[PDB]
RNA sequence: CGCGACCUCAGAUCAGACGUGGCGACCCGCUGAAUUUAAGCAUAUUAGUCAGCGGAGGAGAAGAAACUAACCAGGAUUCCCUCAGUAACGGCGAGUGAACAGGGAAGAGCCCAGCGCCGAAUCCCCGCCCCGCGGCGGGGCGCGGGACAUGUGGCGUACGGAAGACCCGCUCCCCGGCGCCGCUCGUGGGGGGCCCAAGUCCUUCUGAUCGAGGCCCAGCCCGUGGACGGUGUGAGGCCGGUAGCGGCCCCCGGCGCGCCGGGCCCGGGUCUUCCCGGAGUCGGGUUGCUUGGGAAUGCAGCCCAAAGCGGGUGGUAAACUCCAUCUAAGGCUAAAUACCGGCACGAGACCGAUAGUCAACAAGUACCGUAAGGGAAAGUUGAAAAGAACUUUGAAGAGAGAGUUCAAGAGGGCGUGAAACCGUUAAGAGGUAAACGGGUGGGGUCCGCGCAGUCCGCCCGGAGGAUUCAACCCGGCGGCGGGUCCGGCCGUGUCGGCGGCCCGGCGGAUCUUUCCCGCGCGGGGGACCGUCCCCCGACCGGCGACCGGCCGCCGCCGGGCGCAUUUCCA
RNA sequence: ACCCACCCGACCCGUCUUGAAACACGGACCAAGGAGUCUAACACGUGCGCGAGUCGGGGGCUCGCACGAAAGCCGCCGUGGCGCAAUGAAGGUGAAGGCCGGCGCGCUCGCCGGCCGAGGUGGGAUCCCGAGGCCUCUCCAGUCCGCCGAGGGCGCACCACCGGCCCGUCUCGCCCGCCGCGCCGGGGAGGUGGAGCACGAGCGCACGUGUUAGGACCCGAAAGAUGGUGAACUAUGCCUGGGC
RNA sequence: CGAAAGACUAAUCGAACCAUCUAGUAGCUGGUUCCCUCCGAAGUUUCCCUCAGGAUAGCUGGCGCUCUCGCACACGCAGUUU
RNA sequence: CGGCUCGCUGGCGUGAGCCGGGCGUGGAAUGGAGUGCCUAGUGGGCCACUUUUGGUAAGCAGAACUGGCGCUGCGGGAUGA
RNA sequence: GGAGCGUCGGGCCCAUACCCGGCCGUCGCCGGCAGUCGAGAGUGGACGGGAGCGGCGGGGGCGGCGCGCGCGCGCGCCCGCCCCCGGAGCCCCGCGGACGCUACGCCGCGACGAGUAGGAGGGCCGCUGCGGUGAGCCUUGAAGCCUAGGGCGCGGGCCCGGGUGGAGCCGCCGCAGGUGCAGAUCUUGGUGGUAGUAGCAAAUAUUCAAACGAGAACUUUGAAGGCCGAAGUGGAGAAGGGUU
RNA sequence: AAGCAUCGCGAAGGCCCGCGGCGGGUGUUGACGCGAUGUGAUUUCUGCCCAGUGCUCUGAAUGUCAAAGUGAAGAAAUUCA
RNA sequence: GAAUGGAUGAACGAGAUUCCCACUGUCCCUACCUACUAUCCAGCGAAACCACAGCCAAGGGAACGGGCUUGGCGGAAUCAG
RNA sequence: CACGAUCCUUCUGACCUUUUGGGUUUUAAGCAGGAGGUGUCAGAAAAGUUACCACAGGGAUAACUGGCUUGUGGCGGCCAAG
RNA sequence: UGUUCACCCACUAAUAGGGAACGUGAGCUGGGUUUAGACCGUCGUGAGACAGGUUAGUUUUACCCUACUGAUGAUGUGUUGU
């Protein structure tokens, strides 16, 4: 909407609210990011500082699907099975203990924030965090890998 | 110029792009020609499947989908082969057939098999005349289907085997994971180094001799 | 010094063929700037982009791995989404910048050289006969010519192949013709042709109506047709059209059957014995370009220049060492994809004659420039030319009359006819240029009055006329509202039926393969849980979610009520 | 509102400018045209949908599209993006703590049972309790309704502060683990780096404003490049004629 | 091309003309289209091959939010003073 | 006031940190405060009192302080930032 | 004998400042009103016994917390009542509630109002087109144009009347934009003042008659006077023109 | 401009064109010639300066001096000579 | 200041000077005459320029005004200059 | 007061990481600490000339007039030793 | 002498000094400055430079307003004349 524009509120006003000392010149600063090293200086260091310099080490020919280890935290561990796996358990009586099977899932890591509910598990993960670990053995359960 | 605080941004507008923008207008003709093409298609093979040929199933490769099962190119050498298909008639009972694919691991080929299997059975073969020989499947079957399948065929459906509520063995809890992978990790790093450790130790205990 | 083979090479208006230029939106192959950015500028960038040259086709190019990967691995090219503004490059500045994997559209695969076997089993061309002949083809027959061993044809090509013995099973595929049958998706393929509903009905405006009012149910008729346009304004029904698995006629394709003429004796597994691959190419150096490709991604020139359990690749140079993975240096291939040029269609929240294409028109026109090249302006009388007969003045242009027209206050550059500017008429003014702000006054112009404007409206009092009722009951109709929730429908929360649960379905990483079916898995049952429905009773929010009576009140109609009531009128 | 009169007031606008009536520039007059756009990308604000999700593309299924090149639908519904995790150059690692009881010497260290479960301080809108009144036409009794409420509480959001947790790094230490006893693996306490955690707030669409990249508000060079056309003038050479 | 003057090269010459790259670039000139209402500046900071320009703070506006009590029952804050 | 914590400091003690209770207007005058986003123009200036440097001075140049002009009309100073 | 200078008076003059009043707008009010009592508000109301002129016998405070329009009262007759707005009649009414209430409405108090650059708000300001919608308007006259006619609006602008014209156009709610011009030595077209002006002055030259003819300074014929003066103002060609 | 004075060249040359060729101009030429400069008829003269900057000559006697080739070590890339 | 030529030098020169003779309106010191113009008329008939305009003194003012202040003052329509 | 960013180089530091299908070694790349410098010192790599000149702008700025000022120049006083 | 300035001759009453955009270029001239040709000297490696000398080198428009000069007229006085 044109309609709802500044443009048609400036009409009449002669500079179009761009100033008359200075005006709307075509390209004073420089075009684009010049200057981060000179006279645009000040802005690229307190509002990128880093942009300037190398780090770290190269790496020529990536490939992402070679880091793919996406992750869940315990916290929510139960919220990838069905709620009665969760309550046929805490019930039974057996103390038989469900499996869940993260890299069923979508993950391949169980990290380790969250508390974790007194309740028996098996939890089959490709990659496990220490205290991840000791949340689910606390609990009263297995870490199962799984290549 | 910058002002004040939000992304230094290259944006690529330096090349006479506006030469070449791409519009789609089309797209919608587009979706039509192809889907009267493919109605075309379709009434031309009039009971093969419109899909088109049984594709085999396969892995797809790297650590990320890995788990997750496709479609082929086709099925390979070994599959036809001991599902008794001879190759080049497999091409003309609608079944792909790359012969690029090696076959590494025997459930994968079994697996196909099972298809190929599963596919000469509920197929239809017509005869080459309408006088019937061997092979051709019965006018039964031909009369109450000269029917399409819509939708691949046999589509490939990946799949889970669910595992019961265990107990968890007083030994099967007492595992350490965590530090199992820490070590694993280690002793795949260090396993060339000590070998040649050992290397060298064998070579002092020779030297001793001599 | 002859004649003959071949070889290399000439000449022919020798016989028959073919290439030549154009167009160039899209495609392929070279060639290749500089403006620009970097706030200067040189590398970088602009850009492998404009301009230049070459060559194409309905597409092109690409393409059946010397591929990706490193996984439990995928499997030609192209295209879209994503990857990713990422890895990477960069005066690591400005800026640049992919790829595999994943999901999709489409999907199609193959043939040589070689190594070998087959009496060259092959090919082109001439001449006679039969067929066929507007995309020169089929069959036959010629001691008719040539090409071919410096290698044609079948088999076969890396997914392995060839040849042998015996296991098995059995024998349809192609083309040149000649017919004949079903007209074969926009719901009869393509092209062409010609046809198909219903008012000029009644009044009435109008110059003319397609208008306005009406027409057995918004009126008549049709409507699978009320898109559009034309017709003297605004039209479903005047005309063309429009609609329709509507009609007929042609012509052309494409697929079904029959006959003839040819071709064509065309498998698979199992064991044995053989066979196996493209050289000044790879690779290394190098220089220059190029790339995101970084101790060299690609492409080049030059020098060097291979191998065969080799060769390449394995995104950091080098040696050793395992793995993986392809098979390079020959070739063909539809399909999704492209398309500001062409032929032909449709459409638009676009433009509406200084816009929109330079171009609505005799426009790439006129004109300019030696030439390359540049390059306009310019739409509109009226329904109908009915375009002004005739008289008159004038040498005529011009007028004056007359006439046509609804109108010429539409008169051939003529619809509307603005402003700037001018001529005239009327009114007013005028020595400090004019114009202007504020404040009055004078005059003009029209507008509103009043031939009293005393402006209305209630209620009231009085004097005159006026018909019928209010009030009251009686009959009918309708409405509201109400509790006794009275009786019944209606639905919220709860409890009871475990009753729908199988006569209630879906879902579930809840179970069971005691089940069934199909091949440990798929489908269907069968349990379990969650969720949605029947039966009655009870309590409660008795909820605008409604009926029936009954009550109370209101209104309407019709009866009566005749005049201290009742309205009207002055 | 048309003209005229007079009193008072009154310089010509546009613009740059410290300063314009200027002896600053533009402007004789009138008509029409004429300048902050569109795409991309971010940012913050705002509106809506959904919410630890969200999402639509791209594709597909539904029709000859009148309106449709729409609309609807999809185990594609989620390949995938963005979000739900951070930090480190990287190898990599990756957000909890408390209490209680017991066992190891409670050794502010190591191992086993039970309970609570995102810590605390100050301030904090709000909620809750509320002594007490304040009357009622009488003397007391006395349930109901308020009004206020002295005082005390639980305290959102946000802020200040303290502890606490994860990654990097340092310092100093002492223990534990096993198929591989190793230049192996795992811990502790104390500082310090982090775009962290500390009961989630994002995603999709739309509007606005800003900032860039693009012709980029409109108009403006002197240049620079590519490819062509010209010696009819003129500059010189040559050929063939004329003239003095 | 020049018996030389930077002369001449089709009214053009210290680098002809035509078309394209091209809407070249411009810290510089010029313009930049209706009304009311409300708030309402700066010409100083530091850095800049910066000095006719940018950056950065300062000043402006807009949007809000958290709280406050004239609802007999207030805490903080100031171009002051004591 | 009372008590706890400390690995710091220390003849004992310091010092800091924690809990738990007890005490209300603490000079005048004025005023509702706090807080976070996005943010335009601007970054040529000039004038005056007083202070003040350069200069014989200047409608000169350059500083301080406040206030003006610049953005601002109005009465006065005949006229005038 | 100030209309001068210095020092001093009374009086009077008028700014857009000050004071009072009106009016428009803005801001502020935890502002008011979805229908109720009530003006330093400092209560209202069951309900039970015991009673009645009793009451709550508290400050020169000068008073707010308590008193003189009633508490019990007049009627029915020491006992009963102290009654209901579908009717108390009303200054307060808790039974039902605007003439008012487009709650984006309406109402009331205060304070305030310079503005470039710049920002923000509201426009029932305006232009063109799309979805909706006015049983909208229009040949019994649309658009546009003109107007010493009548009005509205602070304004942007708008409504009416008359004329002209001759076919289409508008209000409201939404959507969209190639949306508003005095300037740009702006683009195109048109028009003035200049102005009946500058000008129609290089190379000696014209005159008389006649004809034709509507018309003769200029045409043609005759006469006279003149010039070019054979390196020509004579006759012929080249190039160039292209029908002259 | 005549005159004067230098410089280069004997042709697989000097000078110069050309994108390129067993290309082209000078050149149908050959030192009394081609090409490159300076001065400027005649008369009369034309001094000194080889330090500078140019141009040129000579070259295993000889400092530096690339790519290649040769040797060196190394597993090689390599480094050294 | 010596072929970056030095010194000369007849003849030549729309070349740069100086002086003399003659000559003259160059001048004292201006006048007269001729032709074409201008002028006036008939016919025809442009352009540049132009915010508005158009009398001065002083004042102040962006420090030299037609406009402003305060004074002077102001009389149609025009012609040749 | 005595001194200097990114990028590159160089050295120094750990039984450090990475050198990409795995392993060993060289090489290289990282991480961290010093050094080589930018004096225009918040840090381009940089000579002239134009009278043959060109463009954008500038009265933010020179060459006249005019203002202010009057040192300087010019004129004139006062004092009075001579 | 291009000059302003200066100097000198001669006469004279005296041969005073100044202003008006340093009066006065649509009044002239253009001799000088101040383009372009060229010469010299000095400087410069050079292109070139020189308030160092030399020579050659387009001086546009009035018809507007005003001002000025002259020239018709204008209002009044009834009309006209003296
Ligand atoms: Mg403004
Ligand atoms: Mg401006
Ligand atoms: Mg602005
Ligand atoms: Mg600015
Ligand atoms: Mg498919
Ligand atoms: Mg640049
Ligand atoms: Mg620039
Ligand atoms: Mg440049
Ligand atoms: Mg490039
Ligand atoms: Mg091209
Ligand atoms: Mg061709
Ligand atoms: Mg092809
Ligand atoms: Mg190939
Ligand atoms: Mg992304
Ligand atoms: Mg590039
Ligand atoms: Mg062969
Ligand atoms: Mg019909
Ligand atoms: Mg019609
Ligand atoms: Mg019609
Ligand atoms: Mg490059
Ligand atoms: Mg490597
Ligand atoms: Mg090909
Ligand atoms: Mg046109
Ligand atoms: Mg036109
Ligand atoms: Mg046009
Ligand atoms: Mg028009
Ligand atoms: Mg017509
Ligand atoms: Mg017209
Ligand atoms: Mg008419
Ligand atoms: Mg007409
Ligand atoms: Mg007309
Ligand atoms: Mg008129
Ligand atoms: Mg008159
Ligand atoms: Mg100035
Ligand atoms: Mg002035
Ligand atoms: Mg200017
Ligand atoms: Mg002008
Ligand atoms: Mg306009
Ligand atoms: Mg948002
Ligand atoms: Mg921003
Ligand atoms: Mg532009
Ligand atoms: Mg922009
Ligand atoms: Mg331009
Ligand atoms: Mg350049
Ligand atoms: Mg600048
Ligand atoms: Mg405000
Ligand atoms: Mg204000
Ligand atoms: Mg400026
Ligand atoms: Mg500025
Ligand atoms: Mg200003
Ligand atoms: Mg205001
Ligand atoms: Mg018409
Ligand atoms: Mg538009
Ligand atoms: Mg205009
Ligand atoms: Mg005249
Ligand atoms: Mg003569
Ligand atoms: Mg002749
Ligand atoms: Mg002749
Ligand atoms: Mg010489
Ligand atoms: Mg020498
Ligand atoms: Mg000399
Ligand atoms: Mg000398
Ligand atoms: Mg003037
Ligand atoms: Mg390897
Ligand atoms: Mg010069
Ligand atoms: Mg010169
Ligand atoms: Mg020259
Ligand atoms: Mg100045
Ligand atoms: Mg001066
Ligand atoms: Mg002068
Ligand atoms: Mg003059
Ligand atoms: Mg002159
Ligand atoms: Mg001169
Ligand atoms: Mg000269």
């Amino acid at each position: 909407p044109s309609r709802l524009r500044k443009t048609r509120k400036l009409r009449g006003h002669v500079s179009h609210g761009h100033g008359r000392i200075g005006k709307h010149r075509k390209h004073p600063g420089g075009r684009g990011n010049a200057g981060g090293m000179h006279h645009h200086r000040i802005n690229f260091d307190k509002y990128h500082p880093g942009y300037f310099g190398k780090v770290g080490m190269r790496h020529y020919h990536l490939k992402r699907n070679q880091s793919f280890c996406p992750t869940v935290n315990l916290d929510k561990l139960w919220t990838l099975v069905s709620e009665q796996t969760r309550v046929n358990a805490a019930k039974n009586k057996t103390g038989a203990a469900p499996i869940i099977d993260v890299v069923r899932s979508g993950y391949y890591k169980v990290l380790g924030k969250g508390k974790l509910p007194k309740q028996p598990v098996i939890v089959k993960a490709k990659f496990f965090s220490r205290r991840a670990e000791e949340k689910i053995k606390g609990v009263g359960g297995a870490c199962v890998l799984v290549a | 110029a910058p002002s004040r605080n939000g992304m230094i941004l290259k944006p690529h507008f330096h090349k006479d792009w506006q030469r070449r923008v791409a519009t789609w207008f089309n797209q919608p003709a587009r979706k039509i020609r192809r889907r009267k093409a493919r109605q075309a298609r379709a009434r031309r093979i009039a009971p093969r499947p419109a899909s088109g040929p049984l594709r085999p199933i396969v892995r797809c490769p790297t650590v990320r989908y890995h788990t997750k099962v496709r479609a082929g190119r086709g099925f390979s050498l070994e599959e036809l082969r001991v599902a008794g298909i001879h190759k080049k008639v497999a091409r003309t009972i609608g079944i792909s057939v790359d012969p690029r694919r090696r076959n590494k691991s025997t459930e994968s080929l079994q697996a196909n098999v099972q298809r190929l299997k599963e596919y000469r059975s509920k197929l239809v073969l017509f005869p080459r005349k309408p006088s019937a020989p061997k092979k051709g499947d019965s006018s039964a079957e031909e009369l109450k289907l000269a029917t399409q399948l819509t939708g691949p065929v046999m589509p490939i459906r990946n799949v889970f085997k669910k595992e019961k509520a265990r107990v968890i063995t007083e030994e099967e809890k007492n595992f350490k994971a965590f530090a199992s992978l820490r070590m694993a990790r280690a002793n795949a790093r260090l396993f060339g180094i000590r070998a040649k450790r050992a290397k060298e130790a064998a070579e002092q205990d020779v030297e001793k001799k001599k």
